[PDB]
């Protein structure tokens, strides 16, 4: 778990110096932003489980060989692991999401699930489908461009943001495959 | 690193929650707090060498005893070495200064420091004389921002008083 | 903590299992009065952290007696307080017993 | 979320292939027999290349004055190319070793054992095997026209056979770096003119031990057995599937 | 109780530190964002009465099968039971609005609901349906200030995804 | 590589005596048994290629996730390699069918099966269900009880034999997951 | 665990209502207080070590019985666990200044002090002492009227602050006798 | 084990074919060729020990500087030796005639005697001995029938063949 200031200040310590004006204007960009990713994460925080619920059904919907017996979500309690599986990506995420920098996202989930879930039999590409609809929906939610709910926000631009978001999903997608 | 937006996902992720509004009301104070202490650090890169000097300079102008010759500090390289661990400090007073919090400073200077320090027969009071000089040589309006100010005279303090 | 798993799925596995007992303890955020609590007074955390990685290379010189005997004890231990003819995590104590060891939560 | 602070296991791929994971921490043990035993293999065989004491003229390695260190370099690489392959590759390397490595066991059942038991010992017994008995194709030599052609078309339909797609994979890489090239370039004659330079007696059993390859890699064809008959560089042309190339 | 103040404290507390810069940076976000939410708390305390009204009318206009003589809600006692369980809800939404967090919010409504919950034959999403009634028939301008109305939602919103 | 021959020797070697007349009598049964168990490698091994084909036609039809964007047999030459392992599966089964011991399926084909599957993502659940309807097929054959062709032979006693080759199929099955 | 919020929103849980206006009033001289108790917590908390010194140096030097053989502060390892236990109780009493309520003070540091150190035969009367005497050099820190170090601060007036502090020392005080 | 079945399985598996109809005829003429040697092999277990009696004290009646005192053959607990390696010749050539084909006796028996017996100074010419002993003993129609000590005498046969 390093943020952004710590990103700054490792990459200025392995650099041996002071970290000096152009690394603080960078970190001015991202104090001055703020209250954008402030409520961006006030956005994907609120409608969670929702997403969770929807992405994973969204998932057994594109193959329904998961909840045919012998899939991996054939029983309450592998469907129960399921879900909370991708509650704790998209928690994961969000944490990626204050903090700016992916160190807690890599070390404290990423680093070693892979090798994991082959050795448990969980279907990977399902995994990264899951992954990519909750990408899809939390940037909708981010963008507040969801369709079912659309709640009042001081307006302005924040597709950098966006694009931030969707780059720790790509992470994640990029890494349980 | 210990700092603010660490500490809050560390918490939820040790408790196993979504980051609510507590957590967003902290890093509220860090991105308020910020441009002073960011200030502060922009003019200690600025003129960290005079810093050094006088940090220094008055550390022997207290403690004679060092060039002496019994004491460690008696010949040019080791008081190269006094110099030169001075300016780790202020380098990580610059980094925990930039970071927000005691982070850095505490994982990287503090942490075992009594250990090398007491065995390598390193005096604290040196060190001490040292930062107390730049503290007191320090200034309210002249040359940085008040309110900023004081965060830099925070992270000197914890120096002082993670040492003795 | 004397126990040590032999592949990174039982890194990940084991200290998956620790967190979620330690989570299943205590859902608030703030910390609990005792628990683990590395700090009482400056300058313990670090004693803590020395003590700790000491002990791991200890855990880590072991024999292949030490080592075979606490996995049979660990998987059995742990499945007789934590498992209840439940194939699914007696298979997976039996098959890893360093997620068994911590299970034993004690 | 690591259970293990210092010194966390990161077991190899090839480790985890194989069934060398165990209960008692084997996979230290086993990982090391592996490679202790493997050198013993290979020293074998290099104890039957040269009987007499000096080394013959396959060990030669290098004509210029630094080509030897260019060898080193290269044999090292190599072994990186090896270890950066996928599931597949390896799963369907330590069948095919294993099934070549039973098929020149010649029925043994101690060995068959021991080559199902240790499937990276196996590996550098089929090749060791083949570079010791000569019956290799860098040891292919032709002997009139024909030989010649007919290994360039059989060496094509090989080529063939193992990149069947446009992309050139891992397994072909002649260079790592810069001046890379050239320099396999000049060594690689050097294999060939210092093949030229061997003994009699040994090209003559060469000869014999490659169509023996031949034999077991045509199995029972007529026609294919008919054409080692004919050409025996053929049966050295016969390379396994378990290198790519 | 999960607040701010109260992780800062138990991280200080868990560490065994004084509360170094990162903590007053923390506390220096929740002086800051108290005012927008504390105005809401006020607003809340004003109307809690139609809230309530409102929230449990359109709660069972939606769920007409809970006055049947099947399930609970069906006699005039369990209705104003079903008044009253809302009235806590909102008063809790009161309480961790001027608290800051969920902290009271959490142990006191949410902590073992579905234990409860799900033995007395109680549907959540009646519940869902009354708190997404009152998130619907909120308002921008004309009643609050906006950005208190925002942490209204978080607040809100948390209860229904902690519910279901 | 061991029939019931090598094995009887081997417990006599481990014994470390001579063979003797209890081993020989089981291995009088053996060979006073003989062409039942031509027959049966007759049977299986012409009806072979049907066999394998009828039963991973079932293993996709239990669940359509296979097939589905995603799955492991979505593609033809993840169908293809499908097809070969179902094949190359009831070879060695038709080969331990010969031998009378399962030596020759613990080595050649079973030992780092279960590593080689979790190695490539192989859902073993799917694979021992293939296994089941190759085990119930096979012993359909095996007992001339095919609804599809019958043809005839000399009429007598043939359970013990499906016995075992259900114990082969029962040891694959059981050895996949 | 409860600051000022908790101990308002749970007084009005025992009322059993809303918090309403006047209670909210409170707290909003409590808020609008605010970098008066920022300022008081770094200023103790800046020179802690220093006052934890000064104080048991002092109690220590009122009657020297402590040093005296028998006494409680005689060994090196007993004055050890005398300065530590200083400087827990100037941690907790900082907590109970940023909380601004004496409940983590109740609970986390109070609860059960006195039994222990009648458990161990240590003097209460003489902790009352250092007490005091960290009270003393913590408000002079408190109002900036220290003797040595006088530190620059946007003017105005900090005395309530400082009877708050007050009575947090002589809770403990009263609490350790 | 070298034998007609793991022959054809071994080249069948090689092959990558399924085990046709040559395969099945190879079984055909083991499972028809089996009852004579296992009966062969029974006889063998009848009367082994006077078997390795009368080839040892044969083999030393031929040999007498063997019990010389030079050779290896010299002591009591060495003609038990030898008595012993004969036992282990027989039971090899039972175990072989059992399995059908030089399997066992060649992996286990045969298999790198070259190197022991050429290292501990001993003759081949004495088992020689032995061997044709017993097969000058052997017999018409006495003892056995006469096609299966037809394929007593090819065991035998390999043994010296493979000997010397
Ligand atoms: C107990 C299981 C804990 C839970 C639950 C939790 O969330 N974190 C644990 C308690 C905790 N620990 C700290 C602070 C430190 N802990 C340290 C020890 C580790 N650091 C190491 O390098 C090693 C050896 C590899 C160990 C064992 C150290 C050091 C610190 C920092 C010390 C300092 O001076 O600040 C904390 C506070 C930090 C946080 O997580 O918010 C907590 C709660
Ligand atoms: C209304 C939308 C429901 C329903 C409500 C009913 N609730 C009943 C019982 C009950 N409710 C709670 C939750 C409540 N108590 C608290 O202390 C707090 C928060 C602090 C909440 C939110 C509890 C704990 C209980 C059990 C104790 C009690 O009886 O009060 C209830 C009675 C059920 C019964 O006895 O059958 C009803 C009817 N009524 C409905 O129609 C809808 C679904
Ligand atoms: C403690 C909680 C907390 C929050 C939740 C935020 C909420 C918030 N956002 C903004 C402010 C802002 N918020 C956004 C965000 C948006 N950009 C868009 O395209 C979307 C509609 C939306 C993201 C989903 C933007 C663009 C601004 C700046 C608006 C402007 O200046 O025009 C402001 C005014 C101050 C500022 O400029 O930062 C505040 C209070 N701040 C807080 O303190
Ligand atoms: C990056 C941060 C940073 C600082 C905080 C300053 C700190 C600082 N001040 C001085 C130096 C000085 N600072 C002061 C200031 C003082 N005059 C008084 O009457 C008051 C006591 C006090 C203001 C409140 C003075 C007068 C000097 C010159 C001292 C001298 O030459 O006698 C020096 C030595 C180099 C120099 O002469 O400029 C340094 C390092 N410099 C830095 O680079
Ligand atoms: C990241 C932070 C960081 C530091 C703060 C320093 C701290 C530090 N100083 C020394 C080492 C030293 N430090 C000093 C300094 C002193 N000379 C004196 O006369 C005074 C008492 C004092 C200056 C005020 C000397 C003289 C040595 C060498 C001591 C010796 O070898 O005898 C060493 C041992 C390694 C070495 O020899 O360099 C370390 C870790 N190093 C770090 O990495
Ligand atoms: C890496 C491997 C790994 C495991 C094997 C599990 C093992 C495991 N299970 C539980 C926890 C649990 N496990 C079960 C399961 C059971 N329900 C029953 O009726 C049966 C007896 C049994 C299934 C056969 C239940 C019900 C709980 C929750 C128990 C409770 O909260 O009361 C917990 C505590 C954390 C939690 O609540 O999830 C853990 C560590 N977790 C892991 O990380
Ligand atoms: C210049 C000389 C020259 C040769 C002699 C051949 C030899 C040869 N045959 C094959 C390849 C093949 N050869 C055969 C032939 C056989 N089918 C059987 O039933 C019998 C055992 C045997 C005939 C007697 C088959 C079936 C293949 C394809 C094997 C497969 O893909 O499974 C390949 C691999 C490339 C390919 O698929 O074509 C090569 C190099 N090619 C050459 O370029
Ligand atoms: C090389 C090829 C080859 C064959 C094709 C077989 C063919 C064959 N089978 C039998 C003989 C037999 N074959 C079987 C086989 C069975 N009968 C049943 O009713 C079952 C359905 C079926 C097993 C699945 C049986 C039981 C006999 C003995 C009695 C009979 O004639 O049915 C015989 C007579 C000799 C004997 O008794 O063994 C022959 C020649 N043998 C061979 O060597
Ligand atoms: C996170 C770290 C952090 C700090 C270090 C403080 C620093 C700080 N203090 C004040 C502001 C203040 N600080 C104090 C404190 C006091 N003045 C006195 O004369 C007393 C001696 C002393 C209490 C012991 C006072 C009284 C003010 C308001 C007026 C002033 O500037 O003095 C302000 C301006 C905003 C405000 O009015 O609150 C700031 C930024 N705030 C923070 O958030
Ligand atoms: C599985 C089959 C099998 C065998 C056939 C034997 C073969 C055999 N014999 C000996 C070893 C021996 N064998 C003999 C026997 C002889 N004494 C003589 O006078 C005669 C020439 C001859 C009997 C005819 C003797 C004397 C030794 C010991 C030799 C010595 O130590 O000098 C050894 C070395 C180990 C040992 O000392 O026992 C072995 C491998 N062992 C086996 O495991
Ligand atoms: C013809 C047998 C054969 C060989 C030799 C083979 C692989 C192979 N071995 C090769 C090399 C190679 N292999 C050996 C080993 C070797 N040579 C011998 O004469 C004996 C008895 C050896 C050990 C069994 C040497 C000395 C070399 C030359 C030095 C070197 O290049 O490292 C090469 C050339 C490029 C490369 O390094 O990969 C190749 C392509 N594949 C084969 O089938
Ligand atoms: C009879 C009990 C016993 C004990 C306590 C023992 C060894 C032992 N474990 C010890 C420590 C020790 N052992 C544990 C073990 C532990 N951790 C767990 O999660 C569980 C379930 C544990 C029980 C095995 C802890 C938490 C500690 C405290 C942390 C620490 O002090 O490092 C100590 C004290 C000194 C030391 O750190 O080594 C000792 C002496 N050997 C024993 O047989
Ligand atoms: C039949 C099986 C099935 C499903 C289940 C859905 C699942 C689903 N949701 C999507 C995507 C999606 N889902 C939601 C969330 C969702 N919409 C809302 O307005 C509210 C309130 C929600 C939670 C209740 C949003 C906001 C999006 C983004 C598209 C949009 O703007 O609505 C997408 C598009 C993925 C992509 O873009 O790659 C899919 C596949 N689709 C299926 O075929
Ligand atoms: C002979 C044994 C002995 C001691 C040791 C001292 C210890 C001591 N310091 C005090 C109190 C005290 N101490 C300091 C701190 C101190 N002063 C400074 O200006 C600087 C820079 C300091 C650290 C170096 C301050 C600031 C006060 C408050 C009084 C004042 O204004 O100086 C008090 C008063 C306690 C009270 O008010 O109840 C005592 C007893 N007294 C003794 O009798």
């Amino acid at each position: 778990m390093l943020d952004a200031f710590s990103r700054v200040v490792v990459n200025s310590d392995s650099k041996a110096a002071y970290v000096g004006g152009s690394d603080l204007q960078s970190l001015k960009t991202f104090i001055s932003d703020g209250n954008k990713r402030l409520d961006a994460v006030n956005c994907i925080v609120s409608n969670a489980s929702c997403i969770v619920s929807d992405a994973i059904s969204g998932m057994i919907c594109e193959n329904p060989g998961l909840i045919a017996p012998g899939g991996n979500c054939y029983t309450n309690r592998r469907m129960a692991a399921c879900l909370r599986d991708g509650e704790i990506i998209l928690r994961y995420v969000s944490y990626a999401l204050l903090a700016g920098d992916s160190s807690v996202l890599d070390d404290r989930c990423l680093n070693g699930l892979k090798e994991t879930y082959i050795a448990l039999g969980v279907p990977t590409a399902s995994t990264s489908r899951a992954v990519s609809i909750m990408k899809a929906a939390s940037t909708a939610f981010i963008m507040n461009t969801a369709s079912g709910r659309k709640i009042e926000i001081a307006a302005g631009d924040c597709q950098a943001l966006q694009s931030e978001a969707a780059a720790y999903f790509d992470k994640v997608g990029s890494a349980v495959d | 690193m210990k700092s603010v937006i660490t500490t809050t996902i560390s918490a939820a992720d040790a408790a196993g929650r979504f980051p609510s509004s507590s957590d967003l009301e902290s890093i509220q104070g860090n991105i308020q707090r910020a441009s002073a202490r960011l200030e502060a650090a922009e003019k200690l890169s600025g003129n960290h060498e005079a810093v050094v000097k006088e940090a220094g300079d008055a550390c022997f102008a207290k403690y004679s005893y060092l060039k002496n010759s019994g004491e460690a500090g008696d010949s040019q390289e080791k008081i190269n070495k006094c110099y030169r661990d001075v300016d780790h400090y202020m380098r990580l007073i610059n980094y925990s200064l930039v970071v927000g919090g005691t982070g850095p400073l505490d994982e990287w200077g503090i942490a075992g420091s009594r250990e090398v320090y007491r065995t390598l027969n390193l005096p604290g009071s040196a060190y001490i004389a040292s930062f107390t000089f730049t503290r007191d040589r320090l200034c309210v309006p002249r040359d940085m921002s008040s309110q900023a100010g004081v965060e830099f005279v925070a992270a000197l303090d914890y120096v002082i008083n993670s040492l003795s | 903590r004397t126990v040590r798993p032999s592949s990174k799925a039982e890194d990940y596995m084991a200290g998956s299992v620790r967190m979620q007992v330690y989570q299943k303890g205590n859902a608030s955020g703030v910390y609990p009065v005792g628990g683990c609590e590395d700090g009482h007074a400056k300058g313990d955390a670090d004693l803590r952290r020395v003590i700790a990685l000491a002990s791991e290379y200890r855990a880590a010189q072991q024999g292949a007696a030490a080592v075979t005997g606490a996995q049979y004890a660990s998987s059995k231990m742990a499945i007789q307080l934590y498992g209840h003819s439940c194939n699914h995590e007696e298979g997976q104590f039996c098959d890893y017993p360093a997620v068994a060891a911590a299970m034993c939560r004690y | 979320v690591l259970r293990t602070v210092l010194r966390s296991p990161v077991p190899s791929g090839a480790a985890t292939v194989y069934g060398y994971v165990g209960r008692g921490n084997i996979s230290v043990i086993l990982a090391k027999a592996d490679e202790y035993m493997a050198k013993s293999v290979r020293k074998q065989y290099l104890a039957k290349s040269n009987p007499y004491g000096t080394f013959g003229v396959q060990c030669t390695e290098g004509s210029v004055k630094f080509a030897a260190d260019f060898s080193r370099i290269r044999a090292l690489n190599a072994e990186f190319r090896a270890k950066l392959g996928s599931a597949s590759k390896k799963t369907f390397d330590m069948y095919e070793n294993r099934k070549n490595a039973i098929s020149n066991s010649h029925g043994c059942h101690h060995e068959e054992t021991q080559f199902v038991g240790y499937k990276g010992v196996s590996s550098m017994y089929n090749v060791s095997k083949s570079e010791a008995s000569g019956s290799c194709s860098r040891y292919a030599s032709p002997e009139t026209v024909v030989e010649a052609a007919m290994l360039r078309f059989m060496d094509i339909q090989v080529k063939m056979a193992a990149n069947p797609t446009g992309v050139y994979n891992i397994s072909c890489n002649e260079g790592a770096a810069r001046g890379q090239a050239e320099d396999v370039r000049v060594a690689a004659l050097n294999a060939a003119f210092r093949q030229g330079q061997k003994s009699l007696g040994k090209l003559l059993d060469e000869k014999y031990q490659q169509k023996k390859q031949g034999y077991s890699f045509a199995h029972g064809c007529n026609y294919e057995e008919g054409l080692i008959n004919k050409y025996p560089a053929l049966g050295a042309a016969f390379r396994s599937k378990s290198y790519g190339y």
